[PDB]
């Protein structure tokens, strides 16, 4: 059996990510973590062997066969370490944990939190809202309604400007649909 | 490294089906796992080598060969919705077990091939306001109305794809979340600097490649045959 603490977890950027693992079988010899983005295929960041720590990086992992728990520290974390991380045991066959998802969110410097609303570049009839610019604190909530659709936050890097922003995109079909209905 | 064709597949019930997987590297041991929302990776079907394969954790429904070191297909036997899944491969030289994965094929099983759609794509302009209140231009691609939810959205500016200033949704929203074969709507944001943005000659694309039916499939319904295909939508820079 490989358990892994139960994610999503949020970490600051900066801070530390810190997962773990416990395996049942006392007599397992090797352990890895492997990093997947989403959509993307499971690989390979770490294995460790013998009891204690190693390092790779900004990675850390431990194992301690005493307690019987394998750990991974991602330190100074960074928004591109969002991930799904997941521990893998052998006892050379692979069992492994359900993943844990890190979620390492910007720290904003100038936040300039604020809705506006785009047009179609075909149509001009039809539009989206847009919230951006917001802090790594803020809240956005499903909507009060079926026909209103809003997405999860998503970080956005212009790495032309050193800028990284948050935003959220709103939309709905009922005419009348104002923006400023959208996120609340 | 490891190849798996397709990258994407629906099937109707009862349906069957079969995954490639190839590595070059000539590695004697080749797995496949399947790997469902909340449960990791499952192991399905393993081979150490040539002529030898054996079973995993999940084997049921499933067949395997190995003729050869390169090759090691996985073969659906008669498709179940249970079998929506992501399936990944994965090789190593056999002979230390760093595993290395193919990219995976994502499938998806539906009662009922009508059930299929393609997405429709708009690009929505930047705000005025953004401009002036940021100096910088966010477009915002919405793909919408489409199933399965097998899709690849990407942008390019003139003509070549880009990665910084993106970011897409990591998943769709159903359109309908308390239906089951829900259709589906992805969103992607692109943010270029108000200048890059008020030059006329910039060109701006949201594609999406659909994953659907093939030539082969039938269709008799009034809209068009849901295929692979991509479908794109654009805008040009202007000084506004």
């Amino acid at each position: 059996e490989v358990e892994q603490n139960s994610g999503p977890l949020s970490v600051p950027e900066g801070a530390i990510a810190s997962l773990n693992c416990t395996y049942s079988d006392r007599g397992s010899q090797s352990f890895f973590w492997y990093r997947q983005y989403s959509g993307k295929s499971p690989e390979l960041i770490m294995s460790i062997y013998s009891n204690g720590d190693k390092e790779d990086g900004r990675f850390t992992a431990q194992l301690n066969k005493a307690s019987q728990y394998v750990s991974l520290l991602i330190r100074d974390s960074q928004p591109s370490d969002s991930a799904t991380y997941l521990c893998a045991v052998t006892t050379g066959k692979l069992q492994f944990g359900a993943g844990t998802q890190v979620v390492v969110t910007p720290d904003i410097q100038n936040p300039d939190p604020a809705v506006y609303q785009l047009r179609d570049s075909k149509s001009s009839d039809k539009s989206v809202c847009l919230f951006t610019d917001f802090d790594s604190q803020t809240n956005v909530s499903q909507s009060k309604d079926s026909d209103v659709y809003i997405t999860d936050k998503c970080v956005l890097d212009m790495r032309s400007m050193d800028f990284k922003s948050n935003s959220a995109v709103a939309w709905s079909n009922k005419s009348d649909f104002a923006c400023a209905n959208a996120f609340n | 490294g490891v190849t798996q064709t397709p990258k994407f597949q629906v099937l109707k019930t009862g349906q069957s089906m079969t995954l490639q997987c190839a590595q070059d590297m000539n590695h004697e041991y080749m797995s496949w796992y399947r790997q469902d929302p909340g449960m990791g990776l499952r192991l399905i079907h393993y081979s150490v080598g040539a002529g030898i394969t054996d079973q995993g954790e999940v084997p049921n429904g499933y067949n395997v060969s190995r003729s050869t070191t390169e090759d090691f297909p996985l073969r659906l036997l008669s498709a179940a919705p249970s079998q929506t899944s992501v399936y990944f491969c994965a090789s190593r030289p056999g002979l230390q077990p760093e595993q290395y994965f193919g990219p995976g094929t994502r499938l998806t099983v539906t009662e009922d091939l009508k059930n299929v759609f393609p997405p429709e794509v708009a690009v929505f302009e930047p705000s005025e306001a953004e401009i002036s209140h940021t100096q910088k231009a966010t477009l915002v691609c919405l793909a919408t109305g489409f199933y399965p939810d097998h899709v690849e959205l990407s942008w390019w500016v003139n003509g070549k794809e880009v990665h910084s200033g993106v970011c897409t949704d990591p998943q769709p929203l159903k359109e309908q979340p308390a239906l089951n074969d829900s259709r589906y709507a992805l969103s992607s944001r692109l943010r270029v600097s108000a200048t890059f943005w008020q030059d006329p000659r910039n060109h701006f694309r949201c594609q999406v490649q659909f994953y659907g039916l093939s030539e082969n499939d039938e269709w008799t319904q009034d809209r068009a045959k849901p295929v692979t295909q991509i479908v794109s939508a654009e805008a040009w820079g202007r000084a506004d």
